[PDB]
RNA sequence: UUGACAUUGUGAAGAGACAUAGUUUCUUUACUUAUUCAAUGAAGCGGAGCUGGAAUUCAUUUUCCACGUUCUAGCAUUCAAGGUCCCAUUCGGGGCUGAUCCGGGUU
RNA sequence: GCUUGUGACGGCCCGUGAAAAUCCACAGGAAGGAAUAGUUUUCAUGCCAGGUCGUACUGAUAACCGCAGCAGGUCUCCAAG
RNA sequence: GAUGGGGAAGCUCCGUUUCAAAGGCCUGAUUUUAUGCAGGCCACCAUCGAAAGGGAAUCCGGUUAAGAUUCCGGAACCUGG
């Protein structure tokens, strides 16, 4: 027959297709399990008077918390270890290095009763 | 000794050009289909300062004929091109101020700037404030044309090599006295770091061919050959001659 | 007609941007492809040496057709044949105490390019079949000369691909004929000859014919236009 | 500011009559007209010359 | 920087020897494929032919130019509207033409 | 009045005094769309979400650099009678 | 300052869109189904480089031994969905 009609002066590579991987053995195994559990999420209570006087006062637990973790994990811990609603997370580090939240409840839950409901005071 | 001024500047560091505020590269439109069987219509839509430079640009205006849209070129402003004004690239064109043309297109007497060393170079002689070259004659066979430059040279180029009609706006910018030292600072500042400048008889010899003495003096020849070497060439090079020149130039 | 209207289009610089149109001929190639065309066209500027270009002269379709459909009944055994071959001649030989003759005798093309070579040297090919390709030319350029010295006759064949696919390869760069049954025997003589006619016989005067040297169109068709205007006026 | 402009209803970025946010509505009389004249005059010159292919 | 050798090939004219057949070597000037330089989102190159027409015909064409844009700071994009042929009539949609042929050497 | 902001102007230059992200608008009209009911979320109201790291204090005749709690050095904003 | 490249015995030097087959968006086609092909595009050729440049949007009151345009209270606004 003839040659083919290029209607552009450029020649641009194929679009060649691109197989997805069908791996003859697997990669790592056993995957890992999780690694930011909601139990290394949080680590301890911060029982400080001053922040003591936060769980009276204000409403607000004092946490201890993983440097790995973030206002969504550090919320999502939170309701599912304590049972409780969770309006807003405020992280911070420590200068020890070490994160602490400011977990504020809905004025659904008391913190005081949550807190020595855990057993610190 | 050190290595002497003028051998430092061929690294650039400081001694770069300061591009920051230059409005771009000044070019002829690539030379096409249109311009080189027809002609093609612009509008200059601007005349601008370029920044270190002695002469304006014009911001000229073309439609691209292979796709709808705007293709913007700068050319160097002739004088008496002015905004709105229509400009007409090609053979074919007509022979007015501010068009492009093959300088085979164009009688003897044309004169005309921003001219192509090879036809299609995009343009190269007579850029300067105030510079063209002039049509010496043309040779139709192996079709040549014959120009002078600014330099008073003669050069024979490619009839198709294009010109644009006219002389360079700004011109007469060398006639006022720059008065005092800031006015130059404030010159080269936007140019390069060439300033001030130094007499090499005024350093030590270990800076200059020309330094040390117990009085400042060139103390030998400040003539050098053309087949002197790095780090000796500060003076007049290749000189020819030398000493006031008395009597008209004007070459031949 | 009724609410249309025809409004033609001024495609003539200056106005109405151009159409699409088959650049074709302007696409900026792949360097690749680049170096292969010009390979070819730096081949045919140089002056070509008579012991090339002696290839180009490629057998003509009609008398290869003949000469493919002779040798196409010749193919070698394929591995199915073999392995059918061997269940015959294994039980019937080491069994009913045949010579290990229980196969007959083969009818095959030779190839393969050593093989072929000192069967030429032995003069037992009545017929050479060589390729027009080979990149590494010297593998094949020898060819001629030798089946000339020893009296063979054969002939440079388009397609080292075609010679692949009735010896069941890829490529075969060469193909040769030794046996043939008797059935065959007078089609190769008429064969034979007229290749003979035009590549054997010729060969003592292609070897004083340089090729090559063959301008471009575009430099063609313009000495052709000075070539005739300056002297006949 | 450029980014407040997506905070705010299209007529505080228009006024009515066509080429309306852009340019500057003298502007636009003046396009008006000159295309006008512009495409009157382009068929001045496709009858006149028109005679001089039938008169030449 | 200067010379030689290599990269290094093709013509043609002219000098030069076995001593006025052509293998050869240099000077001139041709060649383009090596090498080198510019340009471009490699876009209109080369060859031909239509139409025009200046042209003067020494049988008839022997040729050379051309062969869509210039009062205006507008508009120029949807394979193009038109024409025509197809699908089995649906809305959609495709050829050819519009936009002349040939060679793929981007110039 | 003082400090500051800002406007409309004027002087100056062989100096005519960045870039990009980003946002909007226009020209275009591809297309999609109603009467037994379609189109509209650049109009109003309404629902959800907004991660990571810094955030203390000194900034100096004692928290910086000068071997130091050194008469030195080290960028800036506010400014009463 | 990576990359196709090009130098360099080599550590590396050069080049930054450079002589490179350099990539991805809007939707259609699926009603084996999850996303291949269908058009049409766009050919932009890394990236790093500003806690004084550019830049989406928050205010007042109150509170601490020590935090605040960040907490509490009230009242807003921006971006995405
Ligand atoms: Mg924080
Ligand atoms: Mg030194
Ligand atoms: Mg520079
Ligand atoms: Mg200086
Ligand atoms: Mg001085
Ligand atoms: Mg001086
Ligand atoms: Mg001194
Ligand atoms: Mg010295
Ligand atoms: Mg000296
Ligand atoms: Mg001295
Ligand atoms: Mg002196
Ligand atoms: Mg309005
Ligand atoms: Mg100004
Ligand atoms: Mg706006
Ligand atoms: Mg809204
Ligand atoms: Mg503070
Ligand atoms: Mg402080
Ligand atoms: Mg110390
Ligand atoms: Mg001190
Ligand atoms: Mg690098
Ligand atoms: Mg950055
Ligand atoms: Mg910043
Ligand atoms: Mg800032
Ligand atoms: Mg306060
Ligand atoms: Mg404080
Ligand atoms: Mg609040
Ligand atoms: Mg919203």
């Amino acid at each position: 027959k003839a040659l083919k009609v290029r209607t552009s002066a450029t020649f641009r590579l194929p679009k060649t297709l691109k197989l997805a991987r069908a791996p003859k053995y697997a990669s790592k195994a056993v995957p890992h399990y999780n690694r930011l559990d909601s139990y290394k999420v949080i680590e301890q209570p911060i029982t400080s008077e001053t922040a003591m006087k936060k769980v009276e006062d204000g409403n607000i637990l004092v946490f201890q918390v993983s440097m790995k973790a973030n206002k969504y994990q550090i919320k999502k811990a939170v309701k599912e270890l304590y049972e409780v609603d969770v309006l807003k997370v405020n992280t911070l580090v420590r200068p020890n290095g070490t994160k602490k939240a400011y977990v504020r409840l809905t004025a659904d839950y008391d913190a005081l009763d949550i807190a020595n409901r855990i057993g610190y005071i | 000794g050190r290595v002497i001024r003028n051998q430092r500047k061929g690294a650039g560091s400081i001694f770069t050009s300061h591009t920051r505020l230059r409005q771009g590269a000044a070019k002829l439109r690539t030379l096409d289909y249109a311009e080189r069987h027809g002609y093609i219509r612009g509008i200059v839509k601007q005349i601008v300062h370029d920044s270190g430079r002695g002469a304006p640009l014009a911001k000229v205006v073309f439609r691209d004929p292979y796709k709808y849209r705007l293709r913007e070129e700068i050319f160097i402003a002739n004088e008496g091109v002015h905004t709105g004004q229509f400009i007409y690239a090609g053979k074919k064109a007509s022979l007015n101020v501010g068009n492009v043309l093959p300088l085979g297109s164009v009688p003897e007497g044309t004169i005309v700037s921003n001219v192509e060393e090879k036809p299609g170079d995009r343009g190269a002689l007579a850029r300067a404030s105030g510079n063209y070259v002039i049509i010496i004659g043309h040779n139709p066979d192996e079709n040549k044309t014959r120009v002078r430059l600014p330099s008073g040279a003669k050069k024979v180029i490619s009839s198709d090599a294009r010109g644009v009609i006219g002389v360079i706006a700004g011109g007469g910018r060398v006639d006022k006295p720059l008065l005092k030292a800031g006015r130059a600072f404030h010159k080269y500042r936007l140019k390069r770091n060439s300033w001030p400048k130094t007499r090499g008889v005024a350093m030590n010899p270990v800076d200059h061919p020309h330094g040390g003495g117990n009085h400042q003096h060139i103390g030998k020849a400040s003539t050098i050959s053309r087949g002197a070497v790095s780090g000796q060439k500060a003076g007049l090079i290749a000189a020819r001659r030398t000493g006031l020149l008395r009597g008209s130039q004007k070459t031949q | 007609n009724p609410l249309t209207h025809s409004t033609p289009k001024n495609f003539g610089i200056g106005q109405a941007v151009q159409p699409k149109r088959n650049l074709s001929r302007y696409v900026k190639w792949p360097e690749y492809v680049r170096v292969q065309r010009q390979k070819k066209i730096l081949s045919i500027r140089l002056k070509v040496p008579p012991t090339i270009a002696q290839f180009q002269y490629t057998l003509d379709r009609n008398t290869a057709a003949e000469t493919f459909k002779l040798f196409n009944k010749y193919r070698p055994e394929t591995a199915a044949e073999k392995k059918e071959r061997l269940t015959k001649e294994a039980a019937a030989v080491a069994e009913g105490k045949s010579k290990q003759d229980a196969s007959p005798k083969p009818y095959a093309v030779k190839y393969g390019l050593n093989h072929v070579v000192a069967l030429i040297e032995n003069k037992k090919a009545k017929l050479v079949l060589i390729a027009n390709d080979v990149d590494p030319i010297e593998l094949v350029v020898f060819l001629p000369a030798l089946c000339k010295k020893m009296g063979v006759p054969y002939a440079i064949v388009k397609g080292k691909a075609r010679l692949g696919t009735l010896v069941n390869q890829k490529t075969s760069a060469v193909a040769a004929l030794t046996e043939v049954r008797a059935e065959d025997e007078a089609a190769l003589a008429k064969l034979v000859s007229t290749i003979d006619a035009n590549f054997a016989d010729k060969y003592d005067e292609v070897k004083k014919h340089w090729g090559g040297g063959i301008l471009g169109n575009k430099a063609q068709a313009k000495m052709d236009k000075r070539a005739k205007n300056s002297d006949s006026a | 500011r450029p980014r407040q402009y997506a905070t705010v209803s299209k007529t505080h970025k228009t006024v009515s009559r066509a080429y309306g946010g852009s340019r500057c509505a003298n502007c636009v009389k003046e396009r008006i007209i000159r295309a006008f004249l512009i495409e009157e005059q382009k068929i001045v010159k496709k009858v006149v010359k028109e005679q001089t292919e039938a008169a030449k």
